Order: structure tokens, then sequence, then C-alpha cells
RNA sequence: GGACCUGGCGGUGCUUCAUAUCCCUCUAGAGGAGCCUGUUCUGUAAUCGAUAAACCCCGAUCAACCUCACCACCUCUUGCUCAGCCUAUAUACCGCCAUCUUAACCCUGAUGAAGGCUACAAAGUACGUUAGGUCAAGGUGUAGCCCAUGAGGUGGCAAGAAAUGGGCUACAUUUUCUACCCCAGAAAAUUUAGC
């Protein structure tokens, strides 16, 4: 267990630290900054260990050191909260002013906090039972006219969660010497890698590696797969795509060209256009490879 | 005199201390270069410095004044031996625009070399390794290309029925 | 030696695997790491 | 598998998005955007959003298929249709006037009538309970009829008693004989109707 | 630690530039480290509180 | 060499500074 | 002998379901020819025993008209150099591989064995071991024979039959040959795994 004392002692000395690392570098002392402090410390003390943790860190001391001391009472013995003799000063506390504002109403994308937060925040371990017991009090204060101040109260207990589709990239559109539009694009597919480029205007012309491409892919399976981006979003013979690719088969070829092209179609499409392909399995890497 | 702590805390616990730590005693420290004393180091070893002829801005008279380029390599490695085989090779390099051949004799050096000519670059790459040293390999490369020039210059009996 | 190679033209850590795991798994041989 | 189970299976069908926000249900409307938040895995190297894609063929075809070789299923299949194609044009050039409107010439529709012809309804169980081996008879589900309508037509294909004839021209000729109920994988789905037939008494042994 | 955090959170005793590709001597640094932790650990008996770190 | 290796260390170990 | 407590039931059946391993289901081959081996029987006086040590120089290969081993006969020995043998021993040591062993507190029952939960909540809280393998990429000793466990010579030896275990080849029409790398021309039943 660490004292006041212990933690003033090394505050004092992480002050004279940061002071000396800054003599060293030769930044000033005063303008030094935790930034700095990181940077420094990993070029002087070079680490490649994989966890960011394992390398040496210089930090301030209460970062590092935890606490948990929370006193209950005062020298003459009397606990500072009216409900301390419940165990459960902080969750019943909670629970009284959830009733109380629920008297006051009545007179007048997200989720829930996990459990283990709700611990967290109130200092304090809770059984299942009583957190399921705060739960429906706080579903029946939302169900209720709720205020602004309500709403506050609630959503201090509503955490977030995202998406996945604000992820896709649109990659942005560049211009040619000519003035021509376009968007470039990169697909992989088992040992095969495709660079495509797609011209917002075009006459459906394909050249994979500078040829045709019912004379560079004459499978018909092939052939299909180019065209599976553009009939999906009806866009065939409105664009021309000039594509290289590199490496791996027939079908690995297909595959790669199949996914730069849409990833560079991306850009000239709606963003519903763009949803529906990523639902459609257009714009996904396919991780499927051979196995040792 | 730095508080620096490395390793992975317990639970409930902190990186450990600098004192006794094999951790930092791991690591490859560059305590003994920092910016200031880098710049004092570099302030002091300027007057071991020559000056790069300033004729020479850039490349495109840098390959017209002085067209051979030798390509030799140096290798540190750690321990009781410095010898590495490899550090015999020599590459010398000329572009064939810059040697003072006629249409046969360029034509009959490259056919010669073959492969070392390349098409695209104009330039003819030697490499040498035959010999042991550096030097030896540097002057064998220098003569195959003197009596490459002076074989391609020369018209023999054959060379009538092109 | 020399003289069988005229005829005849007339005509990695080098230890025990088990010592290498040991040194391997102790972090005593350099860069050899775990996939 | 290289994907974890977040990632769901892609829905390649092309009128499904251009469906209007109107007819959608509250459900159907759920399950849309309930989609956004999944991850989806890349569509596979087959099915596509081609007005000619037809499931049952490309089932049929990879049936056909011997050590990965596609290209040359694909070819036998393709061979088969403009056979049977064929064949369709020939008999209806001769055809009397009456006998040209009961003539299909789609090798499509012949392929999935030849096949609808082919599904037994009722199979067996290999079931040994007292020692000594039973078939007891049960309802085959759909897809397993519509499976063992595809391996009977490739089984008897494949037959050894056709020497020299090449794949094409005898499958062409088996389905244009299934086609109108006739032929030997007919007969095998009567003798297993009639087999598990003779064996309704096993019944209650399920 | 254990062997899979070489890596990871432990690192590594000896450092030495043999085993990367192209240098050569792997083995002799090998033979080198371990005469020499022998001899360490024979001449300090009981005085090496941590194992030794060796850097060429 | 185990040989080199072998009497050093007991080479060491009479005169009193081996193990 | 009366009443009670903890039990164990190394427990037994049925009911319902979770019911994955294993079932059914799907794919693929695995019988047959020809040769080489493992084991058995028979036979010999003997070993179809071996080439850091021979044929074999397309692949491989058998006996070779080689040498060592074996059988039957014989010769020499102070020999080579106070000779010589690879003969044993890790069942002597080391090295190297492998086996196996190495809680407290608080309540209840009258302070008996004993018991302690209800959430719109009623006492519960906290290193050795081995008749071990390796004398091929390694060592340190120890023993044996020396008129023979040394060195030679003359002949012989080079198997036969099954039943089963394993292995190697060719086995095709969705094939083969040429051009191309895919729009051409000519040929002709048990099991066993696997998702
Ligand atoms: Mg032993
Ligand atoms: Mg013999």
């Amino acid at each position: 267990t660490y004292t006041e004392d212990f933690i003033k002692k090394q505050i004092e000395e992480f002050n004279i630290g940061k002071r000396h690392l800054a003599n060293m570098m030769g930044e000033d002392p005063e303008t030094f900054t935790q930034e700095d402090i990181d940077r420094a410390i990993a070029y002087l003390f070079p680490s490649g260990l994989f966890e960011k943790r394992a390398r040496p860190v210089m930090k301030h001391p209460e970062q590092i050191f935890p606490r948990q001391r929370a006193i209950q009472w005062g020298e003459d013995g009397r606990p500072f909260h009216y409900l301390f003799y419940t165990g459960k000063q902080s969750y019943y506390s909670l629970m009284h002013d959830v009733y109380g504002m629920l008297l006051n109403l009545e007179k007048h994308g997200s989720r829930w906090l996990i459990k283990e937060e709700l611990e967290e925040m109130l200092v304090e371990k809770l059984s299942d039972l009583d957190y399921m017991q705060f739960i429906r009090l706080l579903e029946k204060l939302l169900t209720s006219q709720c205020g602004a101040a309500e709403e506050e109260f609630v959503q201090r207990f509503r955490r977030s969660v995202t998406l996945e589709s604000k992820k896709q990239l649109i990659e942005p559109v560049q211009y040619d010497e000519q003035g021509m539009a376009f968007s470039k694009s990169e697909g992989k597919r088992k040992t095969a890698k495709a660079e495509a480029i797609v011209y917002k205007h075009g006459s459906g012309r394909i050249k994979v590696n500078g040829i045709d491409y019912q004379l560079y892919f004459p499978i018909t399976q092939d052939r299909e797969q180019l065209m599976f981006p553009f009939h999906f979003v009806d866009r065939l013979g409105k664009h021309d795509v000039t594509c290289t690719v590199s490496g791996g088969g027939r079908s690995a070829q297909a595959g790669a060209i199949r996914l730069a092209m849409a990833k560079a179609l991306c850009s000239f499409v709606t963003e519903d256009e763009v949803e529906w392909m990523r639902q459609a399995g257009l714009l996904t890497t396919d991780p499927r490879v051979r196995e040792r | 005199p730095l508080p620096v702590r490395m390793g992975y805390p317990v639970k409930k616990g902190v990186p450990m201390a600098k004192e006794g730590n094999l951790e930092l005693l791991k690591i490859p420290n560059f305590l003994h270069l920092t910016p200031v004393a880098i710049k004092k180091h570099c302030e002091a070893l300027k007057d071991f410095c020559t000056e790069w002829p300033a004729a020479l801005d850039s490349d495109e008279k840098c390959e017209k004044h002085f067209p051979i380029e030798i390509d030799s390599t140096d290798y540190v490695s750690s321990g009781p031996s410095v010898r590495n085989p490899r550090a015999r090779v020599v590459v010398l390099r000329v572009k064939l625009s810059s040697l003072n051949l006629d249409d046969h004799a360029k034509k009959k050096l490259i056919k010669l070399v073959g492969e070392r000519y390349c098409k695209t670059t104009d330039v003819l790459t030697i490499k040498t390794d035959r010999c042991p040293l550096r030097r030896q390999n540097y002057d064998y490369a220098v003569y195959l290309l003197t009596v490459l020039y002076h074989e391609s210059w020369n018209t023999e009996e054959w060379e009538k029925s092109k | 030696a020399d003289e069988r190679l005229r005829i005849n033209s007339l005509r990695r850590w080098r230890l025990s695997r088990i010592v290498f795991r040991h040194l391997a798994d102790h972090g005593q041989l350099s860069g050899i790491q775990r996939a | 598998s290289r994907y974890s189970p977040e990632f769901k299976d892609p829905l390649i069908d092309k009128e499904y998005y251009r469906k209007p926000v109107e007819e959608l249900t509250e459900e159907e409307k759920y399950v849309r955007e309930l989609k956004k938040t999944q991850l989806i895995k890349a569509a596979p190297a087959g099915k596509t959003s081609s007005v000619f894609e037809d499931p049952v063929i490309s089932k049929f075809t990879n049936m056909m298929m011997i050590g990965g070789n596609k290209v040359l299923a694909r070819s036998l299949m393709i061979q088969t249709l403009e056979a049977v194609k064929r064949k369709q044009f020939e008999k209806y050039h001769a055809a009397s006037a009456e006998e040209q409107a009961t003539i299909e010439r789609n090798p499509y529709t012949i392929f999935h009538q030849a096949l609808k012809n082919c599904e037994p309804m009722i199979g067996l169980v290999p079931i040994l309970k007292g020692g000594r081996f039973y078939q007891v008879p049960v309802p085959l589900p759909d897809r397993r009829r519509r499976f063992l309508a595809m391996k009977w037509m490739i089984t008897e294909c494949r037959d050894k008693k056709h020497q020299r004839t090449l794949m094409p021209e005898k499958l062409s000729h088996k389905l244009l004989e299934a086609f109108h109920n006739q032929g030997p994988v007919i007969k095998r789905k009567h003798d297993l109707h009639k087999m598990a037939e003779a064996n309704r008494a096993l019944a209650h042994y399920r | 630690h254990a062997p899979h955090y070489i890596a990871h959170r432990k690192g590594w005793l000896s450092l030495h530039t043999g085993n990367l590709d192209g240098e050569d001597h792997a083995a002799e640094r090998t033979v080198e480290d371990v005469f020499l932790r022998k001899f360490m650990w024979g001449t300090f008996p009981g005085c090496l509180a941590d194992q030794l770190v060796l850097k060429r | 060499n185990h040989h080199t290796y072998a009497e050093l260390m007991q080479t060491l170990r009479f005169l009193g500074l081996y193990r």
C-alpha cells in the first residue's frame, strides 16, 4: 500500500526527472510536455515489444499508482453518509434519488450501462438482482414524461455504440491531365493483387494489363465476375476501366479485379448504392487462403 | 536521473522500478547520443570534411564529367572476425553512349556483353568477384572493359561475312 | 583431404534440438521468438 | 473457418435492394437497418446478379465436377443445353402444324421439368434394431429429393455400358427421356416408391 | 514470464547480429553465449541475482 | 572444442576460482 | 434398550428434455496384375549375412567371376614396428536422447449431534530413476586373445513353399498426342479417411 507521502515524493521526483529529460534532449524545460516525454523516452530507450505497456514509460505518478482508499467516517466516528449502515450507501442513495424523481414526475444507438460499469461508477460491488431493480427504475423513469434534467440523468446511465457502414472508405476523385475525373483503388484475392482505375465517363471498355478483357479472360466465369459490380448498380457501358493485375491464377485475378473495381466505383454512386454493394459482399476482401 | 519504469504491471500493481530492472538494462539505450551531444560531436567533426565540387550540381553533369560508376559494399557485423566474403564484389557501370564507338563497334560491344548491357538504360554492367580482394576485382573490371573496347574496335577476318 | 579432392578430379546453431529449445525458450537466442 | 461468426452471408439479389421503402414492412425495415451493423462475407466466385443465373444448373454443374475442374464441367453443361436446344429445333421443324404447339424448345424448362419428374417423395432409412437389418419408409425433405434427382441423373450418365458416347450427348438424351416421364431414372423413382410401398408395415419402427 | 512473451513482454538476454538474414556465425555466437553463461555462473556463485545480458 | 572448454573449467577448479 | 442427527447410498429404475462424441446423410478412393520385403514351416555342414568396403553407371538392381561374414579342411607365428583384433563394456564413466516420481467471523437449535435460504428478500458476511537407447558426424577409462578373438590358402555357401502385414509401378474418354495455355486438329462387400 502506498502512503500519501510516497506519492508526494514520487511527484517531486517526476518533476525533477522531467526537467532532467528536457535538459538532456535540448528542449526548454518550461514548455516540455508529456507527448515530448513519450517521444524522448522512446528514442533514448528504443523498444520493439508489441505490448505498449511493456515498453518503457515515464508518466505522472498518479496515472499508474491506483487509489481506492475511500474513508467513510471521520475522527469522531460519525459516518459521512446518512445511508452508511446499509453498507451500500452509494447504490441506495442513487435508488432514493431515482424514486424521488419518479415521485416528482408523477406529481407533474445506445445501451444500458453494464453491471461492472455501474460498479465502477458507484465504487461499490452490487449483485445482479439489485442491478435489475435499478434498470427497471430507470426504464420506468424513461416511460414517464421525463424532463430535460431527467433526460440528462438517464443519459448519465446510457452508453453508446457505433455502426459498420461509415467505416467504408470512399476514395477521392482525381483528375487526369486531360481533365477527366477518375478514381483509383486496390484489391486482393489469394496471391493476386489488382490495381484499378475507373473513369467517371466511358463506353464500357475494360483494359486488363493493356489487353481487352474478353482477350485477357477467355473463360466466361471471369467475364461474369468483372460484370457483377456494374450490373449490380446498373452502370454497364457507362464507365471505362484500366486495371493492372499481378500474381495468382485466372480466378484469383478476376476476383481481385472485381474487388478493386468495385472499390473504385464506390466514388461515383450514391451512399445507398455503396451500402447495397457492401451488403452484396462486393466491397469485402476474401480472407480465405491456402492453409498449412 | 530519471524515474523511468518498465514492465507490465501486476493486478493492482505498477511497472517495475528502474533499480534492479533487467529490462531497462537489456535495451540498447541512446543516452550517449542526445541531440545536444550529437550537435556538439558534429561541430567538432566538421574539421575532417571536404567540400563536394560545386560544379557537379546534379546528376546530369555527374554522368557527364565522371561517366564510370564503381559500386563497392562493406559490411558491419558483430564478432571477433571482420572478414565477410561478400565485400570483394565490385560492380562497374558505364553508359555505352560515352564510349567512343562507331556503329560496328557498338553492335560488336553489345552482342559481346549480351545480358550485361540493358537496352532500356544504355548501361553496361560488369560484376567482378573472381579475385579475393576488392582492389584486384576493381583492376580486373577495368582490364575487362579495356580489352572489350579494344576487341570491339577490331575487325577480324570472319567479321567480313556479316 | 586435398589428395582425396585431387584424385576425385582425375576421375544453423549447431546445438541439439532440446538445448536449442531451452536457450530459445528462455530468450537466450537473439531474435528467435515464438510465432 | 477464416470468417468470424460475426460475418453474415451476402444477399446477391439485385431487385431486393430496389424495393421502395413504402413496400417494406416494419420487420423488413428493421432487418435492413440491422444489416448495416453486421459484417458481410465476400461474395464467392459463382453466383452473380446476372439475369441468366440459374441456381439449379449451377448445382448440377458443381455435382458433375471432378477435381475442381469447373471449366470442363460448365463446358459439358453448356454443350448439353445446346444439344437439347438443337434436338428440339430439329423435332419442331419436322412436326405438323398442330404438333408444333406442343413442342418445348427452351432447354432450361426441359432441364427443370426433367429433374422435377425424377424427384422421389418417399425414401428409406437403414435401421438395424433387432440384430437384423430393416429398411423403414420416411418422408424425404425437399432438399433431399432434389439432390437425389440430380445424383441419379449423373450416376446414370456416368454408366460404363455407354461406350464412347460423350457425356453431353448422353445427358441430353436422358434429360429428353425424363422430360416425357421415360427412361431408367423414372424407373428408379418408381422402383423406390414401390419398394417403399412393400414396406409400409415397417413404418411403425420410426 | 513464459517463452511466448520473448517479443511481447520479455526481451532477449543475448544480442548479436549473427542470426540476421545474410549474417553468419550464429552457431559460434550461441556457443560463446553458452560457455560465457556457464563461466559467469561458476565464477560468481550465489552472487548473480538475475541472468546476464550479453551485448556485442 | 569440448576439450578446450572441458579442462579450462576443471583446470580453474583446483586453482580455487571456479565453482 | 428408546428417541434423534449427519449421512453414505462406490446405488437402482423410470419421466422429460440440452443430446454434442457415435448414427443415418455427402465426397473420395482402398479388391485385381507384376516384383521387393516382415513372420512361419521345411532344408543344409554353411549366413536368399553385409559394402564410411564391391558389381552397378538410363532408371533401378540381382547374383558379382571382389573383399569381409559362415561351413569343411589345412599352413605360419616371435611374428610388424615390446606386434596385431575391432573383440566387449555407456550391464564402466561423461556427453546426447528417452521413461517414471517429486480459512476467518457472525447468528440459529435452551450453547446436543447439527444447521444458516426467499429480491415486493425472512442471518448470513468474508532433483532423483533406469540390468533404458545411442561407440555414425563426441570424448575418458576398463577389461579380453596373443603357437590365436592375429595373418594366410584350398573348396563349398548364394536356399524352397505357402498364409497373412507392409511397400513400389500402370490402370483412359470429364482420357491421350500436337499447337496454345482453354473458340483448334488428330488418336482411340466391408471398411478407411475427409469435411
Ligand atoms: Mg545401457
Ligand atoms: Mg553368402
